[PDB]
C-alpha cells in the first residue's frame, strides 16, 4: 500500500540504508502482517487445506502445522521475524493454538494501526487491550469445566479428537484417539515429591510406509530403531526376564592415550603388547557374557572382534543409537545406564543390578526396515507408535500430527479445568468485552471495543475454508452469547445457551459437549499473552532504521 | 520485496486443477505398461546407462519430474516394491486415476476435500470386504499351485516363453530361504548374473558363487568334502593401533624384528591347522607368506571376500565366523560341503561351493542366470523379483484373490449398489469411486485392441449373474472365468494397491496453495 | 507422427499476460484505491494542505483540489482510474467537493473489506450500497429549504454561497475583496445561458492577488502592434468598435493567381490596381466611424498606416475565443465584408484605456452596462498562486453558476453526512439481515468526510464524533463542526451554505465507483 | 459456457474408449431433438410487438 517510495533528504545522512519514518513503517509492518497471516488462514480449522513448500532441491513439504510453514519461511523484514518466532514459542511451551496465535495477533496489529490514524495514542490503545486481557483472563476461570461423571478415558479421548482434526489424522482419528491416550499414561512417572510429570517426545515414532494408516499398531512397550551388527545374531528372544544391558562403552581396537609414546628395546616384547591392546577390551565383555545378558545395547559402534563371542554365546549386539534413546530403554526395564565402567574398588567388576528386566526382546522388519520392539518392561511401562502412510512425505506430517496431540493430551491432564473450543471462547469473550468499558467509557472506550471485535476473526475465517455463508453463523453466535450475560444463578434456563456454537462440518449449531470438542484451558491462556507482546512491540515502533551489511 | 515468497502464487480452484493434471500425467506414461501385451518403455540415466523395462518401479524411479504434486506418485512406487514388490504398475495407474475419477469436482460442484475424504475413508473399508468374500483360500503345500501362481506376474513379462522354466527357479528359491511363522528375506537372495549363456541352462545352484580363482597353483580345485573357516581378520601382519617404534641398540636386534614379523604370521598358521580345513576365506587382504604354511597342510587360500558374501558363506556350510585365530574350534568349522570346482569364463573366473542339502538356521542359495546381453540380464532379474516375490504373500496370507482385473471390477460394482442406498451429501464421492476402479480393467482392452464400451458393458452384467471370477481375456480380449483362466493372485497384492491409492490421494487434495524455491 | 524433437505446451494467453482472479485480486484493486485516496485524505478541510507535485517535463503545478492532481500523475492500475474519472465527471458537472468524492468512494471499499474477508460475496455487499443510496438522496430533499420563503434578497444568496468555496485556498484569508468580484461575474451572465469560456482568467506574471480588478468588459491582449502603434492614442472616449473575419494583406494567404501581361502599359495598371483594392476596403471602414478594429486574421501593414493617420487603433491575431467573448458586449456581430457593414453592427462603451501591468499592454473595455460578459485579471508573486487562485475562482464561480438555476439551501462541514448516517441507522434496525451490517457500515463511511475536518485542525476525532451522537439523539439539523469557535454547533447560523448538486452527485458518484471495482474479481492486463 | 461444458461432458465419453466419429452424430441428432421441443414449451406467444 506504499507508493512513490519517499524522497532521499540531504540533511539527514546516516550509514547504511534510508531511514523511514511516519505512518509508512505502520503501514508496512501491516503490509509484512497480512503477508504471512494470510498463509495460515487456510490452513485452520477442520475444513481448512494445508500448503506446499519446495526446498529448490526436489524435495517438499506437506505440513498443517503453522510453526514448521513460520520456520521454513526467512523473513528478512524485522517486525516480521517476530510472528515467526511466535510460532516457534507457541508450540514449544503449549503446543497447541499455534495457527491461531498468528491470526490473533496479525488482526490486533491491523486494527490497532487503523486506531493510530484515529489519533489515539498507542500507549492508550496498548492499556486498553491490557486492561481488557485482564477482565477476559477472569472470564475464562468462569466458563472452566471440571470433568465430572464422565465413564473411562471418553475425558481425554473426546479432547485429543480435537488436535487431530485440521490435519491428515482427522479422519483417522477414531482409531488413534486410544493410542495417544494410552501413549502418555504409559511414560507416567513421578517427580517433585509426588507431582505427576510426562516427558516429552518419549513415544518413539517410526515411519513405515505400507498397508494403511488405521492399521498401525500400538506396541505395549519403547521401540528402538536400529540395525542388528551381525547377521547371524537371533532376531528373537524366547523366554520372559529378558535381561537389556544398556552400555556406552564401545567394543573396538582402540589407541592408548596421545600422551603415550611406545618405546621398546626388544623385538620379543611385540607379541604380548599388540596382543594386550585386544585383550584389555575382552576383560570387560568376559564378565558381561557371564551374567547372563541377553541384549546389549551399546551408543558407539562395535567392530567385528567383540562381535565373535556375542555368537557363540547367543547374544545379540547393537551398535550406534540416540543418546536419550538409552536412557528410557535402563529405566523402564530397570537397567542403570554406565557412561563409564568403574566401580568405588581400584578393580573392575560388574554387578547384575545394571541389568534390565522385560518379558521379551525382538526384532521386527517393517517393509525393508528392521526395528526392536521391546514390550513387557519391568520397573517402568512404556509405548511406541509406529506411522503407515503412502508415502514418506505423509508420515512427515502423522509425525507433526501426533507431536501435537502428544501436547494437547499433556496439559490435559495437568489442569482438569477444560473449556470449550470450535469458536465457543472467541464468541464468549467478545460479547463479555462489549459490556465491559462502558462503565469507564472516556477515550479508552474504543480502543477496548476493537479488541473485542479482534478475536472475532478466529470464528469467521473458520467458515470460509468451508464454502458456507460466515454471516449466518456469525450472526447466531452472537445472538445466543449475548442475551445470556446478564443471567441469573436461579431459575436456570438462559445459561444453558451460550456454551457451544460453530459445527464446521454440518453448519449448523451443536452442542460441543455432545459433540465432543474441547480444548485444555492452558492452551487459551498464555496464548493471547504472547500474542499482546507481539502486538505492543510492533505497535510501539514509530521508525524503522536498516544498516547495509559490511 | 518481503522474505522468500510470491512470484506467481497459485491460488483458488486451479492449484488443485495443477495436482490432479500434473499427477494424471504421471499414469499416462506407463498406461501402457499394464497387461501381458504392455510395451517397453527405454529410459535415459545422466550416468550413460540404459535402462529398458515394463515395470512402472523402475521407470518411475529413474525420471526426474520436478513438480510439488507429481512427486509425490513417484514415492507410491517404492511403497509397492518394499512392502511387496508386485503391483508397482497398477498402483501408480489406479492412484492416478483416482484423482482424476474421484474429484472432477471442486472444479463444478465445489464440494469441500474433506468431505469427500470422509467419503473416500468409508470407501476404503467396504473395498476391503468385497476383496477377502471373492477370495478362495488355496493350499500353500501344492508343488502344482504354485507354479501357475508365480506366472501371474510372468505373464506380463518378457519371460513368460521361459516361464515353464521359470516358475523352476522361483519356487526353490523361495522354499529354500523360507524358515520354520515361515518369515523369508531377499537379502541372503544373490542377484549375481553370467553374461552369455543359454537362459535353459541357468539354474538355481545351493552355495556361494566366487568370482575369485584360486591364490596358488597348488591349492586343490576339485574337493570331495570342503571345510570352510571364515576369518574376519587379515592373514598379514598387524601393525597395531599405536606405532610400535622400537628402538635398536645391536645390529642383531632389526634382523630379530623381521624374523618374528615370519614367525608370528607362522604362528597364527599353526592354529588354523589344528581343525585342518580345506578352504580358508579370509574378508581382507592375504600376504603371499602365509599361504604357504597353509598350503603345507591343505588349507586353501582366496582374495579379500566383502562383507556382504560372508554371510550367505556361513549359512549354507553351517560355519559361524571366526575373527580371533586362537579361539578358533572344531564346533565353528563349516561342513557338509557338496563340492568345490572352478569353471574357466573368459570374463572372470567361477568358484562353485555345493550344499550337500542333508532344523536349524535358512539355507542361502544363489541363482545363476544366463542371457544374451547385460542388459536383458538386469530385465530378467528384475523379473525374478517380481516373480518371487508373489510366492511370499501366498505363505504368509494363504488367501487368494481374483486377477486378470476381476479384483477391480468385482470392488465397483459392489460399490454402486450402495451408493444409492446412502444418499446424502457424500453420494458423489462414493460413487466416483467405482469409475476409478473400472479403468485398471479397461486397460487391458485399450491394450488388447478391442472395443472398451461393448465389453466392459457385458462385463458388469455377467458379473452379477456369472460369477465374481470373471474378467478380461489379455491375449484374446475376449469375457472369461478366472477359474478357467488358470491364474490367480494373492490379496496382499490387491489390499496394496487399494490402501495405497486411496491413502495418496486425500493429501494432494489437502493442497491449498504451492510455493515453490523458498529456501533449502 | 510428431514433427520433431519435443513440442512444449502452448500457454492460452499471450506471454507476458498478467492475469489473477479470486478474492486476493480485488483486495489488490481495493489496496490502489486507498493508496491514492492517503494523499487526499489531509487535503480535505478549509484547513487542508496543497500538494506539490513535478511531472516529468519538470513542469510546475499546484492544485489543493483532486480533480487537478489526478490530472498531473499517469495513473497506470485500472482501479486507481476510477477515482480520477470520479473527480473529473464532478469538476465537468459541478466542480465543487472532487476530493470528497474521492474520499467517499475509497471509503466504502475501506469499509468493504472485513466483509470480503468474510463468507459474503461482492454481489450482496453492492446491494446494501444500492439500496441505501437511494434513500440518502431523498433525505437532502427533504433538508433543503427553499430561500423564496423567507423572501430574502437575491445578491446576497449568491456571496454567502461564494464564500464556502473559497476555504482551503490561498482566498479564505482575502475572501472580502474576492467574492465581490465572482458574485459580480454572474450576474452580467444571462440567466437562461451560463458559459465558462467567457469568464475565462488570463495569466499575468508579477503583480499582487488583491490589486484585481473586475470590469464588465474584456481584454483581447496584444499580438503584434505593426508599423503605426504607440502613436495611436491608448485612451478613447466613445470609440466604436467593429470587428472583421476577413484578412487584411496584400497577396500573402490569398492562393497564387498567375498574371500575365503582354503589354507594357497595362503592366502599370495592374501595379496601381492592388493599392486600389487594399485601401478601398480601407476607406469603407473609414466611411463607418469605427475607432477600434479587430480581426481574427493578421492586419497588414498599409492597414495600420492607414489608420494611423486617423487615430483609429486597430489589432488583429486575435484568437476565436476571445473574439466570441467580445462580440456579446458590442452589440452587433462581426461583418466580414467591407462593403456590407452597417452602422448597426458597430459597438460603443462609455470609457476605454489601455494600460500595461507586468511589463505587458492590456485594452480593457470599461462603461458597458449592456455587457453579458465579465473579464478577469489576476495578479501574484509566483507564477503557481495564478493558477491556483484561477482554478479556485472556477470552482468558485461553479457555485454561483448552479445556484440560480435551482435554490436549495443544504448542510455543510459534516452537517449533512452525519444528519443522514443517523437516518440510515435507524432504517438498518428493521432490516434484520445482511444488508442491516452494511447499511451501519455505509452509514459509518459517510463519517469520513468530518473526520479529515477535526484530524486536519490538530483536535482529536474521537471526542467530537461522541458529542455529535449525543446531540443529533434529538432532531438537529446544519448542526457541524465549527474551526473558528472550536466547538462544534450549529452552521445555519453561521450563514455557510452549500448547493444541493454537490451533496447529491458526491453519494451518486461514491456508489457508482465502488460497485463498478467490487464487481470485478479478475484484472488481465496484456503486453 | 454451453459449449465449454459440451467438451467437458466429453472427457468421460472419450475415456471410456468412444471414438470421436460417433460422438459427432450423438450431438447432431441430440441438437435436431432439441429444436424441436422448444417451441411446445411457449406460453409467451404475443402478437402486438406495440405497446
Amino acid at each position: 500500500m506504499s507508493q512513490l517510495f519517499n524522497n532521499s533528504r540531504s540533511d539527514t545522512l546516516f550509514l547504511g540504508g534510508e531511514k523511514i519514518s511516519g505512518d509508512d513503517i505502520r503501514n508496512q509492518n501491516v503490509l509484512a502482517t497480512m503477508a504471512v497471516a494470510n498463509v495460515v488462514k487456510s490452513s485452520l480449522g477442520p475444513v481448512g487445506l494445508d500448503k506446499m513448500l519446495v526446498d529448490d532441491i526436489g524435495d517438499f513439504t506437506v505440513t498443517n502445522d503453522g510453526a514448521t510453514i513460520l520456520s521454513l519461511l526467512d523473513v528478512q523484514h524485522p517486525a516480521g521475524k517476530i510472528l515467526v518466532e511466535l510460532a516457534q514459542q507457541q508450540d514449544r511451551e503449549i503446543g497447541d493454538g499455534t495457527t491461531s496465535v498468528v491470526i490473533i495477533a496479525s488482526e490486533l496489529l491491523k486494527r490497532a494501526n487503523e486506531l493510530v490514524k484515529n489519533k489515539i495514542h498507542p500507549t492508550t490503545i496498548i492499556t486498553g487491550f491490557r486492561v481488557a486481557l485482564r477482565e477476559a483472563i477472569r472470564f475464562i476461570n468462569e466458563v472452566l469445566s471440571t470433568s465430572v461423571d464422565t465413564l473411562g478415558k471418553e475425558t481425554l479421548i473426546n479432547i485429543a479428537k480435537t488436535s487431530m482434526s485440521s490435519k491428515i489424522i482427522g479422519a483417522d482419528s477414531d482409531f488413534f484417539s486410544n493410542m495417544v491416550v494410552d501413549a502418555l499414561l504409559a511414560v507416567k512417572t513421578q517427580n517433585s515429591k509426588g507431582e505427576i510429570k510426562y516427558p516429552v517426545k518419549a513415544v518413539n515414532v517410526l515411519k513405515a510406509h505400507g498397508k494403511s494408516a488405521t492399521e498401525s499398531l500400538l506396541v505395549p512397550g519403547y521401540a528402538l530403531n536400529c540395525t542388528v551388527a551381525s547377521q547371524a545374531m537371533p532376531k528373537r528372544i524366547a523366554g520372559g526376564n529378558v535381561k537389556i544391558a544398556c552400555l556406552d562403552l564401545n567394543l573396538q581396537k582402540a589407541r592408548m592415550a596421545m600422551g603415550v609414546q611406545i618405546n621398546i628395546d626388544d623385538p620379543e616384547q611385540l607379541e604380548q603388547i599388540r596382543k594386550r591392546e585386544a585383550g584389555i577390551v575382552l576383560e570387560r565383555v568376559k564378565k558381561i557374557i557371564d551374567a547372563g545378558a541377553q541384549v546389549v545395547l551399546t551408543t558407539k559402534g562395535i567392530d567385528d572382534l567383540c562381535l565373535k563371542e556375542f555368537v557363540e554365546a547367543k547374544i545379540m549386539g547393537v551398535r550406534r543409537c540416540k543418546k536419550e534413546d538409552l536412557r528410557r530403554i535402563a529405566r523402564a526395564t530397570g537397567a542403570t545406564l554406565v557412561s563409564s565402567m568403574s566401580n568405588l574398588e581400584g578393580e573392575e567388576t560388574f554387578e547384575s543390578s545394571y541389568l534390565g528386566l522385560c518379558d521379551e526382546v525382538v526384532q521386527a522388519k517393517f517393509s525393508d526396515d528392521e526395528c526392536i520392539l521391546i514390550k513387557g518392561t519391568s520397573k517402568h511401562s512404556s509405548s511406541s507408535i509406529i506411522l503407515r502412510g503412502a508415502n514418506d512425505y505423509s508420515l512427515d506430517e502423522m509425525e507433526r500430527s501426533l507431536h501435537d496431540s502428544l501436547s494437547v493430551v499433556k496439559r490435559t491432564l495437568e489442569s482438569g479445568n477444560v473449556v470449550p473450543g470450535g469458536g465457543c471462547v472467541e464468541a464468549a469473550l467478545n460479547i463479555y468485552l462489549d459490556n465491559f468499558a462502558t462503565t469507564v467509557g472516556s477515550r479508552e472506550q474504543l480502543a477496548i471495543a476493537e479488541f473485542a471485535a479482534a478475536l472475532l476473526i478466529i470464528p469467521k475465517t473458520l467458515a470460509v475454508n468451508a464454502a458456507k455463508d460466515s454471516s449466518e453463523l456469525v450472526a447466531k453466535l452472537r445472538s445466543y452469547h449475548a442475551a445470556s450475560q446478564m443471567a441469573k444463578p436461579e431459575d436456570v434456563k438462559r445459561r444453558s445457551y451460550r456454551n457451544y456454537g460453530l459445527d464446521l462440518i454440518r453448519g449448523k449449531i451443536v452442542d460441543e459437549i455432545h459433540a465432543g470438542v474441547l480444548e485444555p484451558t492452558i492452551s487459551k491462556v498464555k496464548s493471547l499473552k504472547s500474542a499482546l507482546e507481539a502486538c505492543v512491540a510492533i505497535l510501539r515502533i514509530d521508525t524503522m532504521i536498516t544498516v547495509d551489511p559490511e | 520485496v518481503f522474505m522468500n515468497a510470491s512470484q506467481e502464487r497459485t491460488t483458488g480452484r486451479q492449484a488443485q486443477i495443477s495436482n490432479i493434471t500434473a499427477a494424471k500425467a504421471v499414469a499416462d506414461v506407463i498406461r501402457t505398461c499394464l497387461g501381458p501385451k504392455a510395451m517397453l518403455k527405454m529410459l535415459l540415466d545422466p550416468m550413460g546407462g540404459l535402462v529398458l523395462t515394463n515395470d512402472g518401479h523402475a521407470i518411475l524411479r529413474e525420471i526426474d519430474v520436478a513438480h510439488p504434486a507429481a512427486k509425490s506418485m513417484l514415492e507410491l512406487s517404492r511403497t509397492q516394491d518394499e512392502e511387496v514388490g508386485d503391483g508397482t504398475t497398477t498402483v501408480i495407474i489406479l492412484a492416478g486415476e483416482i484423482l482424476a475419477q474421484c474429484a472432477p469436482y471442486l472444479i463444478e460442484k465445489n464440494i469441500h476435500p474433506v468431505i469427500i475424504i470422509q467419503a473416500l475413508k468409508k470407501a476404503l473399508t467396504d473395498a476391503l470386504e468385497v476383496i477377502k468374500q471373492v477370495s478362495k483360500p488355496v493350499d500353500v503345500e501344492n508343488d502344482a499351485a504354485m507354479k501357475k501362481l508365480i506366472q501371474a506376474s510372468i505373464g506380463t513379462k518378457y519371460v513368460i516363453h521361459w516361464s515353464e522354466k521359470m516358475c523352476e527357479l522361483a519356487l526353490d528359491a523361495v522354499k529354500t530361504v523360507r524358515k520354520d511363522f515361515e518369515i523369508d528375506i531377499k537379502r541372503y537372495v544373490r542377484v549375481e548374473k553370467i553374461p552369455g549363456g543359454d537362459v535353459l541352462d541357468s539354474r538355481v545352484l545351493k552355495g556361494v558363487l566366487l568370482n575369485k580363482d584360486v591364490v596358488h597353483p597348488k591349492m586343490s580345485r576339485h574337493i570331495e568334502n570342503p571345510r570352510v573357516v571364515l576369518l574376519d581378520c587379515p592373514l598379514e601382519y598387524k601393525k597395531g593401533e599405536s606405532q610400535t617404534n622400537i628402538e635398536i641398540e645391536k645390529e642383531e636386534d632389526w634382523n630379530r624384528i623381521l624374523q618374528i614379523e615370519e614367525e608370528q604370521v607362522q604362528l597364527m598358521c599353526e592354529q588354523i591347522l589344528a581343525v585342518r580345513p580345506t578352504l580358508v576365506i579370509t574378508e581382507k587382504g592375504v600376504s603371499d607368506l602365509a599361504q604357504h604354511y597353509l598350503l603345507k597342510g591343505g588349507c586353501s587360500v582366496l582374495r579379500r571376500v566383502k562383507k556382504s558374501d560372508n554371510n550367505r558363506i556361513a549359512r549354507v556350510t553351517g560355519a559361524t565366523i571366526v575373527n580371533r585365530v586362537e579361539d578358533l574350534k572344531e564346533s565353528d568349522v563349516g561342513t557338509n560341503c557338496g563340492l568345490f570346482k572352478v569353471e574357466m569364463i573368459g570374463d572372470e573366473y567361477f568358484s562353485f561351493l555345493d550344499n550337500c542339502k542333508e532344523s536349524g538356521l535358512q539355507k542361502a542359495c544363489t541363482i545363476m542366470l544366463r542371457g544374451g546381453s547385460k542388459d536383458i540380464l538386469n530385465e530378467i532379474d528384475r523379473n525374478l523379483q517380481d516373480a518371487m516375490a508373489v510366492a511370499r504373500n501366498v505363505m504368509l496370507s494363504p488367501s487368494l484373490s481374483p486377477g486378470g482385473g476381476a479384483t477391480e471390477m468385482a470392488v465397483s460394482v459392489k460399490l454402486a449398489e450402495k451408493a444409492k442406498q446412502l444418499e446424502g451429501i457424500q453420494q458423489w464421492p462414493y460413487q466416483a469411486v467405482a469409475d476409478a476402479m473400472e479403468c485398471i480393467p479397461r486397460t487391458l482392452i485399450q491394450n488388447a485392441g478391442g472395443d472398451p464400451i461393448r465389453l466392459l458393458s457385458q462385463l458388469r452384467a455377467k458379473h452379477a449373474q456369472g460369477n465374481f471370477t470373471t474378467g478380461i481375456d489379455g491375449d484374446k480380449g475376449k469375457i472369461v472365468d478366472m477359474v478357467s483362466y488358470g491364474i490367480w493372485e494373492p490379496e496382499v497384492i490387491k489390499q496394496q494397491s487399494v490402501k495405497t491409492a486411496i491413502e495418496s490421494a486425500c493429501l494432494l487434495l489437502r493442497v491449498d496453495d504451492i510455493v515453490s524455491g523458498v529456501r533449502k | 507422427m510428431n514433427f520433431g524433437s519435443q513440442t512444449p505446451t502452448i500457454v492460452v494467453l499471450k506471454e507476458g499476460t498478467d492475469a489473477s482472479q479470486g478474492k486476493g485480486q480485488i483486495i489488490s484493486n481495493i489496496n490502489a484505491c486507498v493508496a491514492v485516496q492517503e494523499a487526499l485524505k489531509p487535503t480535505l478541510g478549509p484547513l487542508g494542505s496543497d500538494i506539490l507535485i513535478v511531472t516529468s517535463n519538470q513542469k510546475t503545478t499546484i492544485s489543493n483540489d483532486g480533480a487537478t492532481i489526478l490530472k498531473l500523475l499517469d495513473v497506470v492500475h485500472p482501479a486507481a482510474k476510477t477515482l480520477v474519472d470520479i473527480s473529473r465527471a464532478q469538476d465537468a458537472e459541478v466542480g465543487d467537493g472532487t476530493t470528497s468524492v474521492t474520499i467517499l468512494a475509497g471509503e466504502l471499499m475501506k469499509e468493504a473489506k472485513p466483509f470480503l474477508e468474510e463468507g459474503i460475496s461482492s454481489h450482496l455487499i453492492m446491494k446494501g450500497y444500492r439500496k441505501a443510496v437511494s434513500l440518502a438522496v431523498e433525505k437532502i430533499n427533504e433538508l433543503a429549504v427553499d430561500i423564496t420563503s423567507e423572501k430574502s434578497s437575491g445578491r446576497e444568496l449568491l456571496e454567502r454561497c461564494a464564500r464556502t468555496a473559497m476555504s482551503s485556498k490561498l482566498i479564505h484569508n482575502n475572501a472580502d475583496f474576492f467574492v465581490k468580484m465572482c458574485v459580480d461575474a454572474v450576474l452580467s451572465l444571462d440567466r437562461n445561458d451560463l458559459d465558462d469560456k467567457l469568464i475565462g482568467i488570463k495569466k499575468i506574471p508579477g503583480g499582487a492577488m488583491e490589486e484585481s480588478l473586475f470590469i464588465n468588459g474584456v481584454a483581447f491582449k496584444k499580438t503584434f502592434s505593426y508599423a503605426g502603434f504607440e502613436q495611436q492614442p491608448k485612451k478613447f472616449n466613445n470609440p466604436k468598435i467593429l470587428s472583421l473575419n476577413v484578412e487584411l494583406e496584400l497577396k500573402a494567404e490569398k492562393d497564387n493567381a498567375e498574371v500575365r501581361v503582354e503589354h507594357v502599359e497595362d503592366y502599370q495598371a495592374i501595379v496601381d490596381a492592388e493599392w486600389q483594392l487594399i485601401f478601398e476596403k480601407l476607406r469603407q471602414v473609414e466611411e463607418t466611424g469605427a475607432n477600434i478594429v479587430l480581426s481574427k486574421l493578421p492586419i497588414g501593414d498599409l492597414a495600420t498606416q492607414f489608420f494611423a493617420d486617423r487615430n483609429i487603433f486597430c489589432a488583429g491575431r486575435v484568437s476565436a475565443d476571445d473574439m466570441n467573448r467580445v462580440i456579446q458586449a458590442v452589440g452587433g456581430s462581426i461583418q466580414s465584408t467591407t462593403s456590407d457593414i452597417k452602422p448597426e453592427h458597430l459597438g460603443t462603451c462609455a470609457l476605454f484605456e489601455e494600460m500595461q501591468i507586468g511589463s505587458e499592454r492590456y485594452n480593457l473595455f470599461q462603461g458597458c452596462p449592456q455587457a453579458k460578459t465579465c473579464t478577469l485579471l489576476l495578479r501574484g508573486g509566483a507564477e503557481q498562486v495564478i493558477a491556483e487562485v484561477e482554478r479556485s475562482l472556477h470552482d468558485a464561480i461553479m457555485i454561483v453558476k448552479r445556484a440560480l438555476q435551482n435554490k436549495l439551501i443544504v448542510a455543510g462541514g459534516g452537517a449533512t453526512e452525519m444528519e443522514v448516517s443517523k437516518c440510515l441507522r435507524d432504517y438498518s434496525k428493521t432490516i434484520a439481515g445482511k444488508q442491516q451490517m452494511i447499511i451501519n457500515a455505509f452509514a459509518k463511511a459517510l463519517e469520513v468526510i468530518p473526520r479529515q475536518l477535526c484530524e486536519n485542525a490538530g483536535f482529536d476525532a474521537i471526542e467530537i464524533l461522541n458529542k455529535l451522537r449525543l446531540a443529533h439523539s434529538k432532531g438537529e439539523k446544519w448542526y457541524g463542526v465549527v474551526f473558528e469557535t472550536e466547538n462544534i454547533g450549529d452552521n445555519f447560523a453561521k450563514f455557510v451554505w452549500e448547493p444541493a448538486l454537490v451533496k447529491i452527485n458526491a453519494l451518486n458518484s461514491a456508489t457508482e465507483a465502488t460497485n463498478l471495482i467490487l464487481s470485478v474479481d479478475e484484472t488481465i492486463t496484456n503486453k | 459456457i454451453l459449449a465449454g461444458e459440451l467438451l467437458n461432458v466429453s472427457e468421460k465419453l472419450i475415456s471410456m474408449g468412444l471414438s470421436a466419429v460417433e460422438i459427432i452424430q450423438g450431438y447432431n441428432m441430440a441438437r435436431k431433438f432439441t429444436l424441436k421441443e422448444l417451441d411446445e414449451m411457449v406460453v409467451g406467444e404475443i402478437t402486438d410487438k406495440n405497446d
